[PDB]
Formats: C-alpha cells, structure tokens, sequence
C-alpha cells in the first residue's frame, strides 16, 4: 500500500502555464518513479514524462520539449509536472501514476487524475429550462420528459431526479463543449405516462465551481 | 605508454534487458545528472536484472587497457530498487584473470552527497585474448578498451603549472 | 518512437463468452509489455504486466500471453464488470507508448430508438438562442445517424450530438442530438424536424412539430 | 568517533573468530554476522569465521 494524493483540478487561460503535483505516500522516497500520463476527453491515453527518484532525473516526450519540466521534493515525497505555453489542446485528465525502475516500469497504482481545462472562457453556471413532455397521451403506452442544463464552465455538473428517488429510466449524457467555449448537457426520463397528472418531476443540478444548485420542476404541455 | 586509442568493445546500447541509462548528481553535466562516458550503470530494467552477460576477444592487435567497478550501495532499499536482488556478485575473467566482487551495502560518510561507493579495478587484456563479464548486480562495465597504440618510456610528472 | 497497434478496435461479445485482443509492436520489444483496464469514469488500472504475468487480485479470467512483437490479452470469461477500454504499454524502449486501446461492448439482440422531439422551452427563448432537442432512447447497436430539417431544409454545422454508456441492465444506448438556432431563426421557421436512420429500424423515423401547433 | 583531539589518532579494533557455532550464539544470539568500520579514506567489511583451531 502506497498511495498517490494528486493536487486540485485546474482551469488555465491559454498561453498560460500549470504545474500538478503528486505526493506518494506509503513507502519511501526513493523507491519511487513518478509517471505522467495525460488523457484527453474521449480520446485514450498519453505519456508526458516522468521522473526517477534515486537518480534524480527526468524524461520528457519529445513532443512536449521545451514546455514540460519535471521536479520533486523529497521532504515531501512530492513529484511535479509543469506544462507552458498551454493551449486548448492541453486540455485534459492529467493522471500520476506510480512506476518501476529507471525504465518506468507499469503503472501502478494510479491516481484518480487532475482535471487541466484551457479556456480563455469563463466560469458561469448553468441555465436550466425543462424539456416539457408532450401533448400525446399517448395513454397505455410512454414519455419521455427532461432537463436541459445549458451553458457552464467548466466541468462538471452533477443532475438527479427527485433527490436520488427517481434513479430509473433516467439518462444523463455527456456534456458537449460547443461554440461558445461553454458545455451544455441534456438529463432525459422515460415514465409512464399514467403519472404525467400524479407525479412531481423535478430535476436536481449542481455545478460544483459556480457553486450553482437549481432544483426545477418540469410539468408537460398544457394546450 | 606514449598513446593511448580508445575502442568501442562492449557498446552501450547491446544491454537490450537492463537499464543502461543511470546517472547522479555528483557526477553532473549542466546541472542534469550524468556519469562516467566510458562506464556503464547497468540497473534493472522493470522488476528483473537478471543476468548480465559480456565479452571481448582482443582481436585490435595490441594490449588492452581495460577498466570496471563494482557498485556498493547504502542501505538494502538502493541495492533492491538498483538490482532487485539481494546477495549479488559481479565476475570478470580473462586467463591471468578470476576475480569475483561481491557487494557491501554499509552506510558510510557522505562525499559528494553519496554515502555509497563505486569501486573500480582493471587490467591488461593480451592480444587474441578474451574478458568475460558476468553479473547479477553492481556491475560497472566499461564500454570502452584502450589499445595501447605507442609504447616507449615515458613519464608522469607532477606539476601544478601549464606548458608554453 | 515504438508503435503499439492494438486490435480490433472494439469488440461486442456476450457474457460468458472469451475475448481476447492483440497488441502488436513496431519492434521486437520481448515480454516487456503491459496491459490496463479503464472502466468508464475511473483511472486506468494495471492487469498484467510483463506480458504475462498477472497482478494480485485481478480474477483468474484475465491472461496475457505474448513474446516478441505480438502480444494477446484473453479474458476466458466475459462478465458484466469487465465492459471498459483496454491499453497495452511498452517499456524497453523509450518514448514509452500505449496502445490506442480495445472497446468492450456486449452482443444483444438489435432495438428501436424510442424517438421524442423537444421544441425549446418557453424561458430559454426568453433568452436568445433557442435550442431543440431530439432523444433516441434505448436503441442497439449504437450506430444510429440523426438529421436535421426545418421547414425541409437540411441542416449543417448547428447540429450537436452526444451517446450515452451502455447501459448496466439492458445493454443498450442512448443518444442526444441538439439542434441550436438564433431565437429569431426559431421564431423565422415552422417545421422543425428530426429524423433517425437506424437499424432496427425498416425505414428512417422522423418525428416533428410545428412552431406553435400543438 | 569525530576526531576533535589536535592530532593524528591510531585507532585498533578487532573481530572474534569463535571456536563453534554454540559460542557464536551465546555470545552475539545470531549467526551470520558482521563488523563493519568506515572512514573517508577506510571500508571494511569482515564476517567473521567460525572453526575449529588449534
Ligand atoms: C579470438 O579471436 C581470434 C582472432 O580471430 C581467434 O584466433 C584464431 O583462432 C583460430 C581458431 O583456433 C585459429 O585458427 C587456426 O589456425 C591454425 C594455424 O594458424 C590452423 O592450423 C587451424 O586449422 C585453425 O584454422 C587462428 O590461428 C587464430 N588466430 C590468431 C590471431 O592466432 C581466437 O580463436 C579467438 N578466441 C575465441 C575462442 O574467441
């Protein structure tokens, strides 16, 4: 059991520059290979570098040079990984992992990650407006109703149903980053439509850094 | 000796199964740790180090300045993430030659930082003769041989001046 | 640089079934190869690591095998909590390099797209932008192509789509596409549109709604 | 021992070579030993050898 506590996720202007740490704890200090590997948002996985703590040195990947910097601090058993001259493509989930030998071995154990966001953008909160479900009765049969949280910064944002009561038939896609530089994302349930008169649907959505909560209640038609 | 021609005899990158790319601070080059240029730091490769194997038959035509080491780490840890086991050795054999070091992992005083040392011996290697390296940890190789390409008397004085 | 070429590059099988995945390597790189599991949401995880060899508490289903520059990783079972992406790695050499990695669905038999349509609501189109909505629900296999039409006019740049994880229970998925328009572009058209080519699906569904006709 | 005396300091140890292994333990508990004396210029390492003398 060693473990790796790595630092708060970040929100970079471009052209601007971050350093994310990692901290190993459970052995000692000179055991360790501190490894980066970034990833970024539906894509899969990339090696930044890393750093060898008995020799003290460090390996880049080539197509960093010049903005990667690796360090460490053996008091406190804290690697550091520093990207420059960030661009929006450096926008990614910056996973510490912890290697084996001068070679890097595996990775194991890995951290859950640094969320790095670049983003000359800004950080709001979501609107939301109800996805009202419909004029069809189509009674005997079902609907489908929902809630579309648009328009925040920056990742994530969290939405239930009914306080965690409704948890069946929901579905909460992926947020999609879109012109505006700003995410939106949909929450959709399907429900007999034998409640549409009964039964109180309302969404529950929480943006954690604008620190937003909106509870809003979506009642169909009417026409 | 009058001069001295380097050769290549055991080249870094032949060790395909153990890291030949260590270093330390002491040994510094731009600030970034390096080592030795005519040694190698054979450390595991991921986990293992399992036996390294080398050899040379002396086929430059002269008599071969050949020179090794033996690492002697601090405490257990250094020699375990170094080379994975414990209780190693580092043979090297010619025909005059049998010498088998085996490792003292001790604390010791600091000198440049390091409380571990690096212990290196050597020989002559004849013509059409052949030196055999086999380790299982510690082992310093060369990579390098130097030929003895001028012989003739010669001298080593010690001045604490230049030449003009 | 040393390329990890992993495949296939996704892979639908039933539970219980075997699967297995190959990585193969730009060069002979011995048995200094590993392979990771990341499950949606969560970090990569080590499975195996010097091609062979089985880290502590992975379940005995998982196998590596592999030598020189061709390299197989066999669950003998497929079970439910192993759908996740799968990455090989190389050490010897050194960029260090994954594999673009294997995608783990599971085989059920095909399903409609419940298809609704969401025409924007009243107070974002107090707003400005007025964004519409269509939803398949609950559809196999994933592969589903949404298109927009307002007043018979396709669509182009506007359209904004998004999938969800297969789901748990039914293995089966969901998607999101979302038309945005200028609310005077909304409230200029009347025939809004949008229309499913599926495969369950005999011929495209379109499901539709006129600007303030109910 | 830091050597703050104002001069030069002869310094003798030494290891013992027991006459059997019941010895060994009722004087040091363990086997497999050693003793180990180090300086800037000094390292040595000696396990010490058990045997039957004269
Ligand atoms: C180290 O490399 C040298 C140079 O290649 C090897 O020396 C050569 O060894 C061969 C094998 O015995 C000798 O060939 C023999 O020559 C004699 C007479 O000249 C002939 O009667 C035999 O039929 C045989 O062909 C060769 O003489 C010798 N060359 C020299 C420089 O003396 C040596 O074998 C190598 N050592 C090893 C085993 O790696």
């Amino acid at each position: 059991e060693v473990q790796l506590v790595e630092s708060g996720a970040e929100v970079k202007k471009p052209g601007s520059s971050v350093k994310v740490s990692c901290k190993a704890s459970g052995g000692t200090f000179i055991t360790h290979v501190f490894t980066w590997v970034r990833q970024a948002p539906g894509q899969g996985l990339e090696w930044v570098g890393g750093f060898i703590a008995i020799f003290g040195t460090s390996n880049y990947a080539q197509k960093f040079q010049g903005r990667v910097t690796i360090t460490a601090d053996e008091s406190t058993s804290t690697a550091y990984m520093e990207l420059t001259s960030l661009t929006s493509e450096d926008t990614a989930v910056y996973y510490c992992a912890r290697g084996i030998s001068g070679s890097y071995g595996w990775f194991d154990p890995w951290g859950q990650g640094t969320l790095v966001t670049v983003s000359s953008a800004s950080t709001k909160g979501p609107s939301v407006f109800p996805l009202a479900p419909s004029s069809k009765s189509t009674s005997g049969g079902t609907a489908a109703l929902g809630c579309l949280v648009k328009d925040y910064f920056p990742e994530p944002v969290t939405v239930s149903w009914n306080s965690g009561a409704l948890t069946s038939g929901v579905h909460t896609f992926p947020a999609v980053l879109q012109s505006s530089g700003l995410y939106s994302l949909s929450s959709v349930v399907t429900v007999p439509s034998s409640s549409l008169g009964t039964q109180t649907y309302i969404c529950n959505v929480n943006h954690k850094p604008s620190n937003t909560k909106v509870d809003k209640r979506v009642e169909p038609k009417s026409c | 000796v009058k001069h001295f021609e380097k050769v290549k005899i055991l080249p870094k990158d032949r060790w395909t199964q153990h890291t030949t790319t260590g270093g330390s601070r002491a040994c510094a080059v731009s600030g970034n740790p390096s080592f030795f240029r005519n040694m190698v730091w054979l450390t595991k490769k991921g986990s293992d180090y399992p036996v390294a194997k080398g050899s040379y038959n002396n086929t430059s035509g002269e008599q071969m300045l050949i020179i090794w080491g033996v690492h002697h780490p601090n405490d257990e840890t250094e020699q375990r993430t170094l080379y994975q086991n414990v209780g190693t050795y580092v043979s090297v054999g010619t025909s005059t030659l049998n010498k088998r070091s085996t490792p003292e992992i001790a604390t010791r005083p600091k000198v440049n930082g390091l409380g571990s040392r690096m212990e290196f011996s050597w020989t002559l290697l004849d013509m059409w003769d052949t030196i055999n390296f086999e380790s299982t940890g510690n082992l310093i190789a060369p990579e390098y041989g130097f030929k003895i390409s001028k012989r003739g008397s010669s001298g080593i004085m010690k001045t604490e001046g230049t030449l003009e | 640089d040393i390329q990890l070429t992993q495949s296939p590059s996704s892979l639908s099988a039933s539970v219980g079934d075997r699967v297995t995945i190959t990585c193969q390597a730009s060069q002979d790189i011995r048995k200094y190869l590993n392979w990771y599991q990341q499950k949606p949401g969560k970090a990569p995880n080590l499975l195996i690591y010097d091609a062979s060899n089985v880290k502590t508490g992975v379940p005995s289903r998982f196998r590596g095998s592999g030598s020189g520059t061709d390299f197989t990783f066999t669950i003998s079972s497929l079970q439910p909590e192993d759908i996740a992406t799968y990455y090989c790695q190389q050490y010897d050499n050194l960029p260090i390099t994954f594999g673009q990695g294997t995608r783990l669905e599971i085989k059920r038999t095909v399903a409609a797209p419940s298809v609704f349509i969401f025409p924007p609501s009243d107070e974002q189109l107090k707003s400005g932008t007025a964004s519409v909505v269509c939803l398949l629900n609950n559809f196999y296999p994933r592969e589903a192509k949404v298109q927009w039409k307002v007043d018979n006019a396709l669509q182009s740049g506007n359209s904004q789509e998004s999938v969800t994880e297969q789901d748990s229970k039914d293995s089966t998925y969901s998607l999101s596409s979302t038309l945005t328009l200028s609310k005077a572009d909304y409230e200029k058209h009347k025939v809004y549109a949008c229309e499913v080519t599926h495969q369950g699906l005999s011929s495209p569904v379109t499901k539709s709604f006129n600007r303030g006709e109910c």
